[PDB]
């Protein structure tokens, strides 16, 4: 019956679980408002450098 | 500048390896790609630091024709292994 | 060209063109010089008049003037080993 | 870094080699022809990719004639794959 | 080379972060006539060394601007700009329920 | 960077704990019980596989060439798991400029790792099916690159972030109807062993399965989406891996269902039957942007 | 850490010194894999999002993967050793010895060069582009286009219709 | 846009400063109508330059394709 | 007939893809030329500027105004 | 080969058109690679083991030669920007340019692969494009004259004449004694393109044509001297009168149409103050003669090749322009003394 077989398919609910779930949970510990910023193209890269610049020193991403 | 000074060292190598010969024929066809690989670096870095947004395209069809006389000149050394045991520069008739 | 064509045009082949947008090339301001100065027949085969202007054409793309300038400031930055050297950034 | 993320699935990969090496003590040139189409056909394929990216700023009808023609001679190619390719 | 003073022009550049100028779009209608005339010497004369006395005007029209929001209506502007950098990149999507908000407020 | 690790360690037991599903699964359309007695329904197995052959299992090889032989493994669960990174997830590890075009590159790079294996025996008896198994690989990813263009030239750019944005209201399956038909067959060329088939020799099961995961996600990105919701990131990491994991039993369905198509008429399905076929329907793809307004 | 492009560089020669040399077409066809990998990185640290993969997608897994059903097909012989061998060991010494001397000289900036062009040092004029384009970026960005340049699609297509036709009436 | 071109007018003049205090007692270099002969356009000059001091800055700024934040 | 409605029902019956093939390759050459909806997505696609548009100066112009909201030029509102 | 050999000989006519129509020094790239993969079918045909050897020697001695040509490209990319086949205005680019157009036309250090080439062919068709093809890199020198140094130009031509001069007289196949007649001819080619650059193209006219009614008289079987030898008795007698005539022609004879070249080749060169170059040219002519000579001495002589075996059966070979074009290969000297001007 099925009660053998959902063991098998509940552990792959845990470890395909996890790349999903500590690539958004690691912008809490690294970024201040759970979020990473895409480049794509110089537009997005040159405010991610004038954001720097705008009173942060360190930081990339910065609210005022 | 300074990043063309050593590609244009390694297409010297590829350009010697092309003029050098020692049994093995495969050795030309390899040279063949890598001249054409080479090439393919010193052409996409003139148009990607001086920008021409319409003559990037240019080593996009560069890459094409580096396979065609890749292919063409690649079928008849399999027509050497047909009419010989094995291909060799070794192994000529003309004179 | 041996054969030259005729009506139909199938070019896209000098520098400062008409662009696939509206961005334009890194060298276009020298760009024009050069095309302005040997639009006449009597400029190229001489060789002679559009000298300055190729010259900082070639400035432009090769950048072999800027390199020597930068290379004599790098150069004597590092000389200045044990010795009086500014720093602000 | 792309450089960090790369040279990390390689040294792991490397190591998986050195466990089972170190711990334990005690003909044919039908094949060719169906490999060179590969090639052709493919750099069909590399003039055909930008498509999706490419037609954004330029002319639709300018590009239409031109965006199928290489599919059409892509098709021109195989049909001189049925004029006796082989028994493969 | 003869460059430019060293006093240059515009005192305190920028407001603050960024993304909080990506979010209103409001910029090209109010304040235009600064930011044209700078567009038009630019273009007409690429060299940044003669046309940097109307852009001395482009950022001190820049403050008058942001200052007008933060004294009226500051509560929706705010909220609209916890929205925009929460997500990625959207700028508009997901966030237009909060977008209504906005704009209801600087209608009076 | 800490999360490169939380995507390979994981990673490597879901290619682990695959052994449980590719056997019980497997098992119970042959009406066989699969792992019962090594662990309470057989968890203690995939992990008992490990330590039977990295440690204990001692080499024999046939000539060892220097280089090649311990190479092949590398160049096999190298290119396998840097495959992860381009994946666009919930959120993506390191985004490219380009997405799809990493993800083609890696595939036709994957084709080495059976071409040097092929080199590695001296004989002459198993290169010319070491040939045969490069044969199945290179033939289907000259159609694979067709069927995705379609795809992009549908919606959105290169990029995989974009593909998961475009699907807000419908899935793709109902657009590309034919095409997600492909998907299904041309995935499995890839030495799945169900359309046609074939220490270090353990290091193969690990990358050969690992890839098998990756075309049931990469399906599950060009077709599958149902929502995204970027303020909530718990709604889309659960619904994203039971779409993957019902594509996941349809790669051992193909399996223990249906026989091997032989080496010539696989050439027969694809080439002689399919390239006119995905080409017409490229034709197709080509037109549909200009006939309604579709472009990003 | 100052240099990206400029370490690349030298593992791209590195890889082609097995070409002047000879080391079988097994092991000098390695080479293709290492000197082409690591020329990407030469490609796209200046920009080409397209054009950096393109290596990939045909030099790399298309050109070379053919190549290796070429050297079972002719040439096998059982890959053997590339040390044992004469000449081949003193060719390989010879052709890292021309670039590695040049590397010594990189050091107190300027470089002695056969070519009348000098190369100083270069690390942040390596580059030597602006920010300039922002929306649709890049020379590279918009790489290809079907549109003005419409003479060089007929003839490419007609290339590949050639290589089709022909290598079949060889065989 | 501006703020691309206020920044370089002030990564020139820091740049000027250092050249009058290296260049002083053997080099006759004076730095003077610039590296152009034509001098009456001038090109963006400083996208080789941007300083050559500070490390950190600079790897930041010219690379963008290299890990892409 | 001797070709239309012979050489139909044995190409459905004999290689049946192969009618796939011509049919849909086919009519994608025939559908963007006599249908009327393809001259609507070219406006769009030149509409939407990909850089900053240019000023220029005003020395008696029609149907050219200020930035703000007005009836100036062309400025695409096809369908919503 | 059936219809689509038609195709196939069509795309060496197109590929030179876009040699011919150029401005983009890559489309010329592309002109020279419509070539390569074309005449290689054509060279191959029957499918034999001295035609396997010849068209991978047809091959890498000149796909090498097109990729030293991209190297010039891309340093016109380096050095003066422009993609213009206008100038090739570096003397860095022009070293490796010039060496890559010897490769196909100068032959004074690149002759190597074509006496084992022009043998190699089982066809007389195949003939025929060999001496076609040469009109593609002409084009290409004949746009880039200017800027280009003499002194390494000059010396592609003047020791041309010397191993054609010489590579000639040890020969008996007469595929290679053709093969030696162009590199002797090619020294006259890469002459004038530094003097006057009209001439040179009408070099091409004089010698495409004399060379296609060669190889076309060549269409009865013949691939050795003592099998041309065995036609004037056993074979057509009045047919050797004509082959006769265009050997005298391919030596410098005045009453012929091959003298009318060498005219204008010392004329514009003498205008340039240049006197013992000239010389150099019509001493070493004399030995190109000498070939020809020999081989007239097939239809002259008796020579003794009766055979027992004869025939009475009327020839019917392809014969395109085997009746036209000698009748301007035998006399064209009261017929073109301003046509110089005519051709550029």
């Amino acid at each position: 019956m099925w009660f053998e077989v959902l063991p098998g398919i509940a552990v792959m609910g845990v470890c395909l679980f996890i790349p999903g779930m500590a690539t958004a949970r690691i912008h809490r510990f690294s970024n201040g408002g759970k979020e990473k910023r895409v480049a794509h193209y110089p537009y997005q890269w040159y405010l991610m450098e004038r954001d720097r610049r705008v009173s942060g020193v360190n930081r990339s991403y910065v609210s005022k | 500048s300074m990043v063309y000074m050593n590609i244009m060292m390694a297409f010297t190598v590829s350009l010697v390896g092309l003029l050098m010969y020692r049994s093995h024929l495969m050795s030309s066809l390899l040279c063949l790609e890598g001249m054409m690989l080479s090439l393919f670096v010193m052409a996409a870095l003139t148009i990607l630091n001086s920008h021409f947004t319409l003559a990037s395209m240019m080593p996009i069809i560069l890459l094409v024709f580096a396979a065609c006389e890749a292919a063409l000149g690649l079928s008849l050394l399999v027509m050497v292994s047909n009419t010989y045991g094995t291909d060799y520069v070794q192994n000529l008739n003309l004179l | 060209q041996k054969r030259l064509g005729v009506d139909l045009d199938r070019w896209m082949t000098i520098q400062s063109a008409e662009q696939p947008h509206k961005i334009p090339s890194r060298c276009h301001a020298f760009e024009k010089e050069w095309i302005e100065c040997a639009h006449g027949i009597g400029s190229i085969r001489a060789e002679k008049e559009c000298k300055i202007e190729f010259e900082d054409f070639r400035e432009c793309l090769l950048r072999q003037k800027t390199m020597k300038r930068l290379h004599a400031i790098r150069r004597q930055r590092e000389k200045l080993i044990k010795e009086g050297k500014y720093t602000p950034p | 870094n792309l450089m960090l993320a790369l040279l990390t699935n390689f040294t792991l990969a490397t190591l998986l080699v050195i466990i089972a090496f170190w711990l334990p003590q005690l003909f044919s040139m039908k094949f060719f022809l169906v490999a060179i189409t590969f090639l052709l056909f493919d750099l069909e394929i590399a003039l055909l990719l930008p498509l999706p990216w490419a037609s954004q700023t330029a002319n639709l009808n300018t590009m239409l004639t031109m965006a199928l023609f290489l599919i059409i001679l892509l098709a021109v190619s195989l049909a001189y794959e049925w004029t006796q390719k082989g028994l493969e | 080379e003869l460059p430019s003073l060293e006093d240059l022009k515009v005192q305190e550049v920028k407001v603050s972060s960024s993304v909080l100028k990506a979010a209103a779009h409001h910029y090209g209608a109010q304040c235009d006539k600064p930011n044209k005339e700078f567009m038009l010497c630019r273009w007409e004369e690429k060299d940044p060394r003669r046309c940097l006395e109307e852009g001395k005007l482009v950022n001190q029209c820049a403050l008058e601007f942001f200052r007008q929001i933060k004294r009226h209506c500051a509560e929706p502007f705010t909220e609209y700009w916890t929205c925009i950098d929460y997500s990625g990149l959207q700028l508009f999507r997901r966030c237009r329920k909060q977008q209504a908000q906005f704009d209801e407020c600087v209608l009076d | 960077m800490i999360n490169i690790l939380m995507l390979i360690i994981p990673i490597l037991l879901a290619v682990a704990f695959l052994t449980l599903v590719e056997r019980k699964v497997l098992g119970y359309m042959q009406l066989r019980k699969g792992p019962n007695v090594v662990g309470p329904y057989g968890l203690l197995q995939p992990i008992a596989d490990a330590i039977k052959l990295f440690i204990k299992e001692p080499l024999r090889p046939a000539t060892s060439s220097a280089s090649m032989f311990i190479l092949a493994p590398i160049m096999a669960l190298g290119l396998a798991l840097t495959m992860w990174i381009p994946l666009p997830m919930p959120y993506p590890l390191i985004n490219m400029n380009l997405g799809v075009l990493f993800m083609l590159a890696m595939s036709s790079l994957a084709v080495y790792s059976i071409l040097w294996s092929g080199w590695a025996s001296n004989s002459k008896y198993a290169l010319i099916g070491a040939l045969r198994a490069v044969a199945q690989t290179i033939s289907y990813e000259v159609t694979l690159a067709i069927i995705l263009l379609s795809v992009l030239l549908m919606s959105g750019s290169f990029t995989l972030s974009t593909l998961i944005t475009t699907q807000e209201q419908m899935w793709l399956i109902l657009p590309a109807w034919p095409l997600a038909m492909m998907w299904f067959i041309s995935t499995l060329a890839e030495t799945n062993r169900a359309p046609f088939d074939l220490g270090p020799f353990a290091l193969f099961f690990m990358a050969e399965y690992a890839n098998i995961i990756m075309m049931n996600i990469f399906t599950a990105i060009l077709f599958l989406g149902t929502s995204h919701n970027p303020h909530m990131p718990e709604l889309y990491t659960i619904n994203f891996t039971i779409k993957s994991l019902l594509l996941t039993m349809s790669f051992l369905w193909i399996r223990a269902s249906y026989p091997r198509f032989r080496y010539d008429q696989l050439m027969h399905l694809l080439w002689k039957n399919f390239l006119p076929l995905t080409l017409a329907l490229c034709m197709w793809h080509v037109s549909l942007p200009i006939l309604t307004s579709g472009i990003p | 850490m100052l240099y990206i492009v400029f370490i690349l560089s030298v593992i791209f020669v590195m890889g082609f010194v097995g070409f002047s040399s000879k080391p079988s077409p097994i092991y000098g066809g390695l080479g293709l894999i290492v000197s082409g990998g690591v020329g990407c990185g030469i490609v796209l640290n200046f920009g080409g999002s397209f054009l950096g993969l393109m290596v990939f997608l045909i030099y790399l897994g298309g050109m070379m993967v053919v190549f290796g059903y070429t050297t079972a097909m002719a040439t096998e012989q059982y890959p053997e050793i590339w040390l044992s061998n004469k000449a081949v060991l003193g060719a390989f010494v010879t052709g890292l010895l021309m670039e590695f001397f040049m590397v010594y000289y990189v050091l107190k900036d300027k470089e002695v060069e056969v070519v009348f062009e000098f190369n100083g040092l270069g690390d942040w004029v390596i580059y030597d582009t602006g920010d300039s384009g922002f929306f649709s970026e890049e020379a590279m960005g918009i790489a290809a286009l079907y549109s003005y340049g419409t003479w060089l699609v007929i003839v490419t297509g007609w290339s590949l219709l050639i290589g089709v036709v022909v290598i079949m009436e060889i065989t | 846009l501006q703020a691309e071109k206020d920044r370089r007018v002030l990564q020139m003049l820091r740049e000027n400063l250092e050249e009058e205090a290296t260049v002083m007692k053997d080099x006759x270099x004076x730095x003077x109508x610039x590296x152009x002969x034509x001098x009456x356009x001038x090109x963006x000059x400083x996208x080789x330059x941007x300083x050559x001091x500070x490390x950190x800055x600079x790897x930041x700024x010219x690379x963008x394709x290299x890990x892409x934040x | 007939a001797e070709r239309v409605a012979a050489f139909l029902k044995n190409v459905w019956a004999k290689e049946p893809v192969l009618v796939a093939s011509f049919a849909i390759a086919g009519l994608a050459v025939i559908l963007p030329t006599l249908s009327p909806y393809t001259k609507y997505s070219l406006m769009i696609n030149x509409x939407x500027x990909x850089x900053x548009x240019x000023x220029x100066x005003x020395x008696x112009x029609x149907x050219x105004x200020x930035x703000x909201x007005x009836x100036x030029x062309x400025x695409x509102x096809x369908x919503x | 080969n059936p219809i689509i050999f038609i195709i196939i000989l069509l795309t060496i006519m197109l590929g030179t058109i876009i040699v011919m129509i150029s401005s983009h020094w890559l489309l010329v790239w592309i002109g020279f690679e419509m070539n390569m993969l074309a005449i290689i079918p054509i060279m191959m045909k029957n499918h034999n083991p001295r035609a396997t050897e010849a068209s991978t020697k047809y091959f890498l001695t000149q796909s090498t030669a097109s990729m030293l040509l991209m190297m010039a490209v891309i340093i016109n990319l380096m050095f003066s920007g422009q993609w213009t086949v206008m100038k090739l205005f570096n003397p860095m680019a022009s070293m490796l340019m010039t060496m890559a157009l010897a490769m196909k036309l100068g032959m004074a250090p690149f002759h190597f692969w074509v006496p084992e080439v022009t043998q190699g062919i089982p066809l007389s068709s195949g003939l025929i494009l060999l001496t076609w093809q040469k009109l593609a890199p002409m084009s290409v020198l004949y746009q880039i004259f200017p800027s280009i140094n003499l002194n390494l130009i000059l010396t592609l031509s003047v020791l041309s004449i010397l191993i054609g001069g010489w590579g000639g007289l040890n020969q008996t196949q007469l595929r290679k004694i053709m093969a030696y007649s162009s590199i002797a001819h090619m020294g006259w080619m890469t002459a004038v393109l530094p003097y006057n650059p009209t001439m040179t193209l009408l070099n091409l006219i004089i010698y495409i044509i004399m060379t296609s009614t060669m190889f076309t008289m060549f269409m009865a079987n013949s691939t050795t001297t003592t099998l041309s030898l065995s036609h004037t008795w056993n074979k057509t007698p009045i047919m050797t009168v004509l082959i006769l005539a265009t050997l005298l022609s391919m030596g410098g004879l005045p009453p012929l149409s091959g003298f009318m070249p060498k005219w204008m080749i010392i004329q514009e060169m003498t205008k340039n103050n240049s006197i013992i170059l000239p010389t150099f040219m019509a001493i070493t002519a004399l030995l190109n003669l000498y070939f020809y000579m020999r081989l007239t001495y097939s239809t002259t002589l008796t020579m003794f090749p009766s055979t027992n075996n004869m025939k009475m059966k009327w020839q019917f070979p392809l014969m395109k322009k085997m009746t036209f074009l000698p009748t301007m290969v035998v006399l064209s000297t009261m017929m073109l003394p301003l046509t110089p001007m005519l051709s550029v």
